């Protein structure tokens, strides 16, 4: 498949930001719940 | 009638890659987080 | 089978109307005669609290939770027996 | 009765750009709004009910 | 025993249903209900492909019973050949609706 | 302009209101069964009736009034209805499987026999036989109605169709009375369970089928059908025959062999 | 007499994994025999085999429930 | 029981379990052979610059890849079915023991002669004696005589459970209102473990089975003493 | 305009898009649930609580992955997008009913989430067997909300099946016979036929569970003369066809992907592929009791189900060898989609083979309800179905969006997922052979090593899922518009450009009858 160059190029810095934000969106909420597991188990 | 072409045949906007990142983060993040919060809900009832 | 009649030279509206009034409705009239003859309320059987009948694992979502949907006092006993 | 299908065909083929579910007239609009209001309202109510049933009333 | 009172398609069919019905009566197929019969497909006797625009997708079943259909856009102008078997097709544009 | 014969349907709100009505009915049943309230259920049944009314009204508008039902569109609707009926047959098959499973190997709790100890089955030669003649008769009258329509006979089409509907209603009334008179209930073990759930779903289909026929009766009164294009009536008739065949299986299996 | 029983032997009438009817049949048989003997003026010792078999096969709670029901008059089996 | 880092089946305690081990070795060889053959062929197809993209004829090579697998299936089915029928063979037991599944423990009944019955619960982890296995020990074991054909009848008094003892090749579902039969025969004395094998609620993971196989003489004294 | 387009749609592409979005979201939920499962089993002891909360998680994981992720993506997503394009049809036969099939899913999903919110959830296993699922052992609304969720998903799929079958039979060009349609179209029709016949039986069965729970019927209650085993028969009569429903569209996409990246104009042995899918579809209805080998059935019945089950290996084998034969002599393009397809071929074969081990009722006595079964089905589902979905997604993403993905990132995503799934499931074979039961929140100490390694592998898979989200974002963020696509002469779905216009085939294709 051939394609044209990116209309709005995503630089390495921009990709690090998107990857970091993506990983954090998954890891933070679950991490919070898992961390407070004991506080939940008996309360 | 409707808009056609790349980035126009979808229910979400891709005009701004950062606003898009926020949307995708909420979309996929809410899905992944739901089970953890339901588990938390079940633990905090009894 | 082939029934005991005949036509078949061309089954059309006239033939099906012939069958409706000459066979179908008369059959319904006969069964209606037979039924509204052999009816008559049969003497309800003695009540025996069998454990496989009058099941109640959860109360019904209507009335007092103990009566079936189309409960007939005359013929349907409650788990404790016929009603007053 | 008399055959009035042609009258109905004229009404529904009238080039007014209306989608078929609203092309009959003002009543279609009313019926639609009633339907959608009961649907959306009833859904909000079901969400409320779920919120209620989600918690123990000891 | 008998009588009337039920409309016929001739009296009551409308819209596209009526168009297909009347076209079929004149032996025409404006709504592509039938499969076109192939010509010899040579340079001199190409398959004539009707179209209401200046290009139409052609699907060529090269040999009878082939499971693979060869697809390509046929453009207005000089006849084009199937990429697989070489049979000729030529677009014959417009009209349908008078 | 399109140059094919298929129907591109106008964007519609009915699929959404239909889906939401399903949520309201199931949520409603749950509320009723566990939180003693029928409010949600009432709303669900209402929006569901509204959705069906408008959706099918639009199908009539699209066909009878706008002419979108070309032969190709009609052919698709034929396959659709046949497929729908097949899925209904399989649904009933599950209930017949349950019936035969229980009745062919009666467990000790029933007395190890069928019908179970304490169960006094209805006489299949009484109302159940009458019900059988009623549905079979309606199968003949609906065939008369079909032929009358094809032959362009308005009066006799209406007459035959009216007779078919009256018979469906008669069956429904007879069944309702049989339910009330039955000495056994849905709570009387697996006998009452299989009996009422199977005949109950069948009765529901009879009501649906009768309603479909009534729709046809009124569409006919309004001259919607031509002697050659009347799929709504054909579908109603196929569905009606299905309802008839399911009954014959219920009669032979549950009322007769299972007594 | 003719006994010296270890456990219920293979019964060709119930050769499969589901043994529910084997237990049930022998329970019925014992109580039918016991009723015949106690009735016509005879001895229940002839009913012994059935008693041993059903006792060996039947879950205690089943026998217990069936006994309670025969007493209550709600036993669905024919005896 | 299973030991740390175990790869295959627990060692066979009964002749039937030995039979299954050999049948599994037989089948696993076929599984290894076919899966590696497929992996190999994938790599073969992907490792050449030579090409042939024109139409390839199929009605010739399809015979091979229809007949071969058919033959292989038969080579698996034969010993499979032989073992299946062997497990169904009439054997005539010397003893009949019943086990009832319950929401979270098993009860046993030895009612051939005396009316002996008891409950069997998992030993809580906090109460395990040194050297005892977590989640596997029970207060009252199922003492049974070794080298003897025993008939086990399985049922349940509430939800479904499943009575299993891997080392003996046993697993019989415990269904309320049903009496399932299986036969047990240990070639050796010892302790043999199993666990409830049908989801039954809150403590499904904690209602183990422990069989204690001893000589007939000890089984009899134990029976008397357990009255 | 937004509401008219996205809530009132009658367009097959837009509806397919809604399905892909729904399925992607469901996949996130299903992944989270699978992590909760593996976190609980990651080390000896109890993490969350007892088997109830644990099994509510296991049950939901299964329902979500099957009904909300796999089916919606494969059938509703790829099916709606590709089927009309592949036969040159202007849309589906019933474009409005098609929209209801979609809109029934969110409500269905809401009922599933509701069931886990109220009471103590439904910790029954996705099979929902009574008496555990009955009103005594699972009192309260949970199980009833689960049944209703299944009802809605069932109606959605049944109407979807009617739509697909009608569209495929009735809307092809007049000259195109059924033996001239692409293999993906064939896979979808066969899948639709299985859905049409199997779901009504499940509906019958769960309705009987609902009445036993609420109307005092006793279909499955011995006290009223019922039988718990009857439920199992009705469920599995649907259940086995269901697993073939989950893999068939996958087989279809694999045929297209392998053919495409082998630089071939057609798959090897087309008629043999059609024959194989139809045989598989047929055989899939007469083998259900292999899910009941320990319930106490007659030996002859067990001998039959063992034999009938094995036969499926023959037609499935013809497909595997035909895919390899399609690769043969090809100008191989090592694209990310081809990698997913190659992994599919091998891993599905492994899972299929362990299924043949399980077909033997003798051996199944010892393997049933153990992790050997879990290993088998995750190889065919988490590696088979999922790899076909990933392959199809990367392959067709440019068609659906008009943008290209970054191939290097997509190859990285495949590598991570490959290691993750194999580390997660391979050790489960050992746990199964050695006796670890299914649906356990904790296990005897001897099982610690393999459970530890398996849970670590599940975290590797989580990393791949997060990366996937980023990859999709990068594609939409960079906006590299597609220009040219090769092999359009044998891949009609690409002939109208990327993305194709809202309305395609307004003027149908021209195909001579000759
Ligand atoms: C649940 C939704 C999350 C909310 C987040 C949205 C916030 C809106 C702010 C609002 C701010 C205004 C901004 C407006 C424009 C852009 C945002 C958008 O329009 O807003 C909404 C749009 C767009 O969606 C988004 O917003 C971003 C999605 C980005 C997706 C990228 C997907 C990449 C994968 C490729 C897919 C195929 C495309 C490729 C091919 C290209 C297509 C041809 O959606 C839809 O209108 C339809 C989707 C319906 C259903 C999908 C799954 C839902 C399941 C729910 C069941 C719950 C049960 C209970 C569950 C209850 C929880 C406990
Ligand atoms: C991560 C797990 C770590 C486990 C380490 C094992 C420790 C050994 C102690 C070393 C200690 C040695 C002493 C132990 C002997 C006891 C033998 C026995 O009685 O117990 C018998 C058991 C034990 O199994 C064995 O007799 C060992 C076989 C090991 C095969 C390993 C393949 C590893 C591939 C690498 C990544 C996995 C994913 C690949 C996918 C393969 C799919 C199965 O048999 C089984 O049922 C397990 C396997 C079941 C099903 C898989 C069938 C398909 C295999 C496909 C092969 C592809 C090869 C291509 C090459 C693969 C290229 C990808
Ligand atoms: C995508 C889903 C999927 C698919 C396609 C399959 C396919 C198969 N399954 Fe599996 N299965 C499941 C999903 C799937 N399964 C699930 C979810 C369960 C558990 C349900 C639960 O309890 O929750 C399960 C359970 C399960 C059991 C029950 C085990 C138990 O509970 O004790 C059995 C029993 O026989 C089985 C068998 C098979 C077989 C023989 C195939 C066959 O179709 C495989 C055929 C393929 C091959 C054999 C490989 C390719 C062939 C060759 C390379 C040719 C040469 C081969 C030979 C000569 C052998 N499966
Ligand atoms: C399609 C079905 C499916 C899938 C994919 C999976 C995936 C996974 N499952 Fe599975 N699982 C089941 C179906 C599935 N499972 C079923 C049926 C059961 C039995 C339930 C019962 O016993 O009742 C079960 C049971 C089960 C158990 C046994 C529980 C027990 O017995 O106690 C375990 C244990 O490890 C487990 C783990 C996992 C893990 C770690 C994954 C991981 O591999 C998951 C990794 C993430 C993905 C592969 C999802 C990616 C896909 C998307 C996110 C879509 C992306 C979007 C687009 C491309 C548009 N599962
Ligand atoms: C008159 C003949 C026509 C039959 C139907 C007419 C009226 C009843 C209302 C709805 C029936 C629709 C379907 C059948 C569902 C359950 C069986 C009902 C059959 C019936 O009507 O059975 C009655 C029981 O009523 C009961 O519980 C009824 C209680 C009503 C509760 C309805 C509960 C609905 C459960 C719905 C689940 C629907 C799932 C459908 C899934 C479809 C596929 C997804 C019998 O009465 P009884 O007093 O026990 O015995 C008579 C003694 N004199
Ligand atoms: C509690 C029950 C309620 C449920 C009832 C269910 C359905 C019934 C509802 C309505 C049915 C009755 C009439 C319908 C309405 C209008 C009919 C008028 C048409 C008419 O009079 O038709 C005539 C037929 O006779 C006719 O009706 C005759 C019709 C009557 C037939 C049945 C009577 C039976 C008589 C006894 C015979 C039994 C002997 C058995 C013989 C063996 C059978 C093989 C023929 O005439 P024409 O000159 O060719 O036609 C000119 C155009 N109209
Ligand atoms: C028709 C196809 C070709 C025929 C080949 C065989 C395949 C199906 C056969 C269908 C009819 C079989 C009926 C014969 C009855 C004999 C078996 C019997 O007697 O089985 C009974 C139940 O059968 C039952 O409901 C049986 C009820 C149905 C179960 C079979 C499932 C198929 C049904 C769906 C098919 C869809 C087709 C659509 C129809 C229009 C009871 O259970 P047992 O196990 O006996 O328990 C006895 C124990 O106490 C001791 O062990
Ligand atoms: C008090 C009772 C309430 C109970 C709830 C259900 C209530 C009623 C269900 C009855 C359904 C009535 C259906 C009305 C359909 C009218 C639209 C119609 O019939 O539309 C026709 C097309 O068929 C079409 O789509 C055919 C459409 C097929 C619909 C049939 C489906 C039945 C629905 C069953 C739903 C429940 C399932 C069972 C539960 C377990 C229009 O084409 P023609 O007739 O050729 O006209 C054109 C000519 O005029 C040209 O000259
Ligand atoms: C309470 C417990 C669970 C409750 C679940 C309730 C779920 C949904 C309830 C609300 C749905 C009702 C709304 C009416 C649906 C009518 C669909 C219909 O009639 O669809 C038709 C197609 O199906 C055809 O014909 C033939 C097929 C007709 C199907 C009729 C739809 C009935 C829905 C219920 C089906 C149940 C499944 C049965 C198996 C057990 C028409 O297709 P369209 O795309 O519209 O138009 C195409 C145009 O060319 C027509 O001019
Ligand atoms: C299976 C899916 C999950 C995979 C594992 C998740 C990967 C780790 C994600 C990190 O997330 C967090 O980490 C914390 C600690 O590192 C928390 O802080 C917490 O802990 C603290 C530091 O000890 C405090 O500063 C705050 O009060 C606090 O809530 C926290 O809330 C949570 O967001
Ligand atoms: C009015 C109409 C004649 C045709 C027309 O509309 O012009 C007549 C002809 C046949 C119909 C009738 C049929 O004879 C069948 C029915 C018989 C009657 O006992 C009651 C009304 C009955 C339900 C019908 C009412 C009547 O008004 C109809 C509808
Ligand atoms: C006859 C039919 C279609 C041929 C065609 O019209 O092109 C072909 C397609 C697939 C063929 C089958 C498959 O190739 C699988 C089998 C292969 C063996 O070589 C013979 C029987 C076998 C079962 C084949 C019989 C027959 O030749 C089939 C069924
Ligand atoms: C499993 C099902 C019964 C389900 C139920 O108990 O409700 C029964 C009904 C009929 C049985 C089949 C028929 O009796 C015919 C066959 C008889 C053979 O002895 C075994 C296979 C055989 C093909 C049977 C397999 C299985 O036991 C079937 C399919
Ligand atoms: Cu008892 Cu699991
Ligand atoms: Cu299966
Ligand atoms: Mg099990
Ligand atoms: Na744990
Ligand atoms: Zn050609």
């Amino acid at each position: 498949i051939t394609a044209k160059p990116a209309k709005t190029p995503t630089s390495p810095k921009e990709q690090a930001i998107g990857l970091s934000v993506t990983f954090l969106s998954f890891l933070l909420p679950a991490g919070w719940v898992l961390y407070h597991l004991d506080n939940y188990k008996k309360s | 009638h409707y808009e056609e072409g790349p980035g126009k045949n979808i229910p979400f906007s891709v005009e701004n890659k950062w606003r898009l990142l926020a949307m995708m983060t909420l979309f996929f993040g809410s899905g992944f987080a739901a089970p953890f919060f339901i588990v938390r809900h079940q633990l905090l009832k009894k | 089978a082939s029934a005991a009649k005949g036509d078949h030279g061309g089954t059309g509206a006239r033939t099906w109307r012939f069958l409706t009034f000459g066979l179908a409705l008369p059959s319904v009239a006969l069964c209606t005669l037979n039924s509204w003859l052999h009816s008559g309320h049969r003497e309800r059987p003695a009540f025996i609290p069998y454990h496989h009948l009058r099941i109640r694992t959860k109360p019904f979502s209507w009335g007092d939770g103990n009566h079936t949907f189309f409960h007939n006092p005359r013929v349907n006993p409650l788990p404790t027996g016929y009603e007053k | 009765f008399e055959n009035r299908v042609a009258e109905k065909q004229k009404l529904f083929q009238e080039d007014n750009g209306l989608p078929v579910h609203l092309k009959g007239g003002a009543t279609d609009n009313i019926l639609y709004r009633v339907t959608m209001t009961l649907c959306l309202g009833g859904t909000l109510y079901s969400l409320y009910c779920l919120g209620w049933a989600s918690f123990p009333h000891k | 025993a008998s009588g009337g009172g039920v409309p016929t398609d001739e009296e009551q069919a409308t819209g596209l249903e009526r168009e297909v019905m009347l076209a079929a009566r004149k032996g025409q197929d404006p709504y592509n209900i039938l499969a076109p019969k192939a010509t010899s497909g040579t340079k001199e006797d190409p398959n004539l492909v009707p179209s209401i625009t200046n290009k139409r997708i052609v699907g060529c079943i090269c040999e009878e019973d082939n499971s693979t259909v060869i697809w390509f856009w046929l453009h207005k102008g000089e006849a084009q050949r199937c990429p697989s078997c070489g049979t000729h097709y030529k677009l014959v544009p417009h009209q349908l609706a008078h | 302009h399109q140059t094919h014969a298929y129907h591109m349907v106008n964007p519609s709100p009915w699929p959404l209101t239909g889906a939401l009505s399903a949520l309201l009915m199931t949520s409603g049943l749950t509320m009723w069964f566990h939180f003693n309230s029928m409010t949600l259920l009432m709303i669900g049944l209402t929006t569901n009736m509204l959705t069906m009314y408008q959706w099918w009204r639009d199908v009539i508008r699209e066909s009878t009034f706008q002419g979108h039902h070309t032969p190709a569109v009609q052919k698709g609707l034929r396959y659709g209805m046949i497929l729908f009926i097949i899925s209904e047959v399989l649904f009933f098959t599950g209930f017949f499987w349950a019936f035969y499973h229980s009745s062919l190997a009666p467990t000790p709790e029933l007395g190890g026999c069928w019908p179970p100890t304490g169960i006094h089955p209805l006489n299949p030669l009484e109302v159940p036989l009458l019900n059988t003649s009623v549905l079979l008769a309606s199968g003949v009258s609906i065939t008369w109605a079909h032929h009358s329509l094809m032959e362009g006979d308005r009066k006799h089409m209406l007459q035959a169709l009216f007779i078919t509907i009256t018979l469906g209603v008669y069956f429904t009334l007879l069944q309702a009375s049989e339910y009330y008179e039955a000495p056994f209930t849905i709570s009387d073990g697996v006998y009452g369970s299989t009996f009422f759930v199977a005949t109950g779903f069948h009765g529901l289909h009879v009501i649906i089928g009768s309603t479909f026929l009534i729709v046809c009766f009124f569409r006919q009164l309004k001259f919607h059908f031509t002697s050659n294009h009347h799929f709504g009536f054909e579908a109603a008739a196929w569905y009606w025959h299905f309802v008839d065949v399911v009954w014959l299986f219920l009669y032979v299996s549950i009322y007769w062999w299972g007594s | 007499k003719i006994k010296n029983y270890q456990t219920a032997p293979f019964d060709s009438r119930f050769p499969n994994q589901n043994q529910t009817r084997n237990c049930w049949q022998n329970y019925l048989d014992f109580h039918r025999c016991e009723k015949a003997m106690t009735a016509k003026g005879g001895d229940v010792s002839v009913c012994e085999w059935y008693r041993r078999v059903y006792k060996s096969l039947c879950p205690i709670s089943w026998v217990s429930t069936w006994d309670d029901r025969r007493a209550e008059g709600t036993f669905p089996g024919k005896i | 029981m299973a030991y740390p880092m175990q790869l295959g089946f627990q060692d066979a305690t009964s002749p039937i379990m030995e039979e299954l081990l050999h049948f599994h070795d037989h089948t696993l060889m076929i599984v290894f052979l076919i899966s590696s053959l497929v992996l190999y062929i994938i790599s073969l197809m992907l490792t050449t610059k030579l090409t042939h993209t024109s139409t390839m004829d199929a009605q010739e090579v399809e015979t091979i890849w229809t007949i071969l697998p058919a033959i292989i299936l038969i080579l698996i089915a034969l010993p499979s079915l032989r073992i299946l029928y062997m497990m169904d063979e009439i054997n005539n037991p010397s003893l009949t023991v019943k086990t009832m599944g319950h929401q979270w423990y098993w009860s046993y009944e030895y009612t051939d002669y005396e009316d002996l019955s008891f409950d069997s619960y998992m030993i809580p982890t906090s109460e395990l004696k040194p050297g005892e296995l977590r989640l596997l020990e029970v207060d009252n074991r199922v003492v049974l005589p070794m080298e003897m054909t025993i008939r086990m009848l399985v049922s349940s008094e509430d939800v479904l459970h499943s009575w299993a003892v891997p080392s003996l090749g046993l697993k019989t579902d415990a269904i309320p209102g049903r009496l399932n039969q299986t036969t047990l025969m240990s070639s050796r004395p010892g302790l043999y473990y199993g666990q409830c094998s049908e989801i039954c609620g809150s403590n499904h993971s904690f209602m183990p089975i422990v069989l204690e196989l001893v000589p007939l003489k000890y089984f009899e004294k134990w029976s008397a003493s357990m009255l | 305009m937004f509401i008219n387009r996205w809530l009132f749609s009658t367009n097959h592409k837009d509806i397919g898009t809604l399905y892909l979005l729904f399925g992607a979201w469901a996949g996130m939920v299903g992944t989270a649930l699978s992590l909760l499962i593996r976190a609980e089993l990651g080390q000896p002891g109890t993490l969350l609580g007892d088997d109830q909360i644990y099994n509510v998680v296991v049950t939901a994981h299964a329902f979500v992955m099957i009904f909300f992720m796999v089916m919606p993506i494969m059938i509703g997503g790829f099916g709606n997008w590709l089927v009309p394009l592949m036969i040159g049809a202007p849309d589906m036969a019933f474009p409005r009913m098609n929209n209801m099939s979609f809109w029934l899913l969110p409500p269905s999903f809401l009922l599933l989430l509701a069931s886990s919110m109220v009471e103590a959830g439904a910790g029954t296993g996705w099979t929902v067997y009574p008496p555990l699922a009955g009103n005594l052992a699972h009192a309260g609304a949970s199980v009833d909300l689960t049944i209703f969720s299944l009802h809605l998903a069932g109606v959605s799929s049944i109407l979807g099946a009617i739509n697909f079958i009608t569209t495929i039979i009735n809307m092809k060009p007049p000259a195109m016979s059924q033996y001239q349609t692409p293999l993906f179209v064939w896979s979808v029709m066969i899948t639709a036929v299985l859905l049409l016949l199997s779901l009504p039986v499940l509906a019958a069965g769960i309705t009987m569970l609902l009445t036993d729970r609420n109307l005092n019927t006793t279909f499955f209650d011995p006290a009223g003369g019922g039988d718990p085993i009857l439920y199992q028969h009705l469920f599995w009569f649907f259940g086995h066809p269901e697993v073939y429903i989950l893999i068939l569209p996958g087989f279809g996409m694999i045929s297209h992907i392998v053919t495409y990246y082998s630089g071939k104009k057609e798959p090897f042995g087309y008629m043999g592929m059609v024959w194989a899918m139809m045989s598989i579809g047929f055989l899939g209805f007469i083998v259900w009791a292999h899910h009941m080998f320990t319930v106490g059935m007659d030996v002859d019945t067990r001998a039959y189900f063992t034999s009938a089950t094995m036969i499926i290996a023959i037609p499935t084998g013809v497909k595997v060898f035909s895919w390899l034969a399609t690769l043969h002599g090809g100008n191989i393009k090592w694209s990310p989609a081809m990698m997913w397809a190659l992994g599919f071929i091998f891993l599905f074969t492994v899972g299929g083979l362990t299924g043949i081990v399980l077909a033997n009722s003798s051996l199944d006595i010892v393997l049933h309800d153990t992790y050997y079964v879990v290993a088998h089905f995750h190889y065919v589902l988490s590696m088979g179905a999922v790899f076909a979905i990933m392959g199809g997604f990367v392959h067709w993403f440019p068609l659906f969006s008009g943008y290209t993905l970054n191939d290097t990132w997509a190859k990285i995503h495949f590598a991570i997922m490959f290691v993750g799934v194999n580390m997660t499931f391979f050790p489960q074979h050992f746990l199964g052979l050695s006796g670890m039961p299914r649906r356990y929140s904790d296990y005897p100490d001897a099982y610690t090593m393999w459970n530890t390694i398996s849970s670590m592998g599940s975290f590797i898979s989580l990393t791949a899922v997060m990366l996937m989200v980023f990859i999709i974002w990068e594609a939409f963020a960079s906006k590299r518009e597609v220009l040219t696509v090769d092999l359009t002469t044998t891949n009609l779905e690409w002939l109208n450009g990327c993305p194709p216009p809202y309305h395609t085939f307004e003027e149908p294709t021209y195909v001579n009858l000759k």
